């Protein structure tokens, strides 16, 4: 039988950890009555988590899906022929498969071909899918925003900052090191041959 | 390379590209020049590089 993790597995446990970091007792079952700290944590959690997963290639947050050409839409510049719909859960476009010509333009992907394309992208994932280093990084970062929004304490902000930066680097390393580094897709001095 | 395409070489698809990933030509140049050098020193064309001689049945020379 599998040993269950003791790391946070729900967004409420992430929030209550950040609230305890700035000094307030908090249980998961009384989060509704948490006052100003709970109000700000709930409001800022979604914006922070989406911003973090939407601005860096985290392996645990990656996904793929086929994209669809939208009818009656025709670009008239640079030889682009089709506008394609981005997936609904897509939070940051990373690249397309296969290696063809494309650009992200507006909220669409422009292509010159009508074959099947697959998009690799970031998405929101629940806390139970997070690596433990990432969870602690979010706790520090969320507690940093609670320090600004609620405590109004410069002293608290100074104390949280070093831990927030350290766990960001360690979370990035833990995520990155598990897999090999992929080569460049374009290598002109070799491809020309 | 006669072993390309599992020995079929150019029988099935002629005109293939084979040398695109040979960035260094040191070995191909030296290999060709050595083979050419062996040809000129073993069978120099336009010269009489071998002679027929009477065999042992004809006795001692002279």
């Amino acid at each position: 039988m599998i040993e269950l993790t003791s790391a946070p597995t729900t967004k409420i446990e992430i929030i209550s950890a950040a609230i305890s970091m700035v000094g307030k007792q908090q249980t998961v079952n009384t989060i509704d009555g948490g006052g100003a700290l709970a109000i700000d944590a709930e409001k800022l959690y979604d914006t922070l988590v989406s911003a973090e997963l939407g601005s860096n290639r985290w392996r645990f947050a990656q996904a793929f899906q086929q994209i669809s050409i939208i009818t009656t839409l025709n670009p008239t510049f640079d030889g682009w022929l089709y506008e394609c719909q981005i997936p609904a859960d897509c939070i940051m476009v990373q690249y397309l498969y296969p290696n063809i010509q494309y650009i992200v333009f507006g909220d669409k992907i422009l292509t010159k071909s009508n074959q099947t394309f697959t998009l690799i992208y970031s998405r929101n994932v629940p806390v139970s899918k997070w690596p433990p280093p990432f969870s602690l990084y979010i706790v520090y970062h969320l507690a940093s925003m609670l320090g600004i929004s609620v405590t109004n304490s410069d002293r608290m902000l100074a104390r949280i900052s070093q831990g927030m930066e350290m766990w960001e680097s360690r979370a990035l390393f833990a995520d990155a090191q598990s897999s090999v580094t992929l080569p460049f897709r374009h290598n002109p001095y070799v491809d020309v041959r | 390379n006669p072993f390309e395409n599992y020995g079929l070489a150019g029988f099935l698809t002629p005109g293939q590209q084979y040398n695109a990933d040979i960035y260094d030509l040191t070995l191909p140049i030296a290999h060709k020049r050595l083979a050419d050098k062996m040809l000129m020193n073993m069978v120099p064309q336009g010269q009489q590089w071998v002679k027929f001689t009477p065999g042992d049945e004809f006795g001692e020379p002279g």
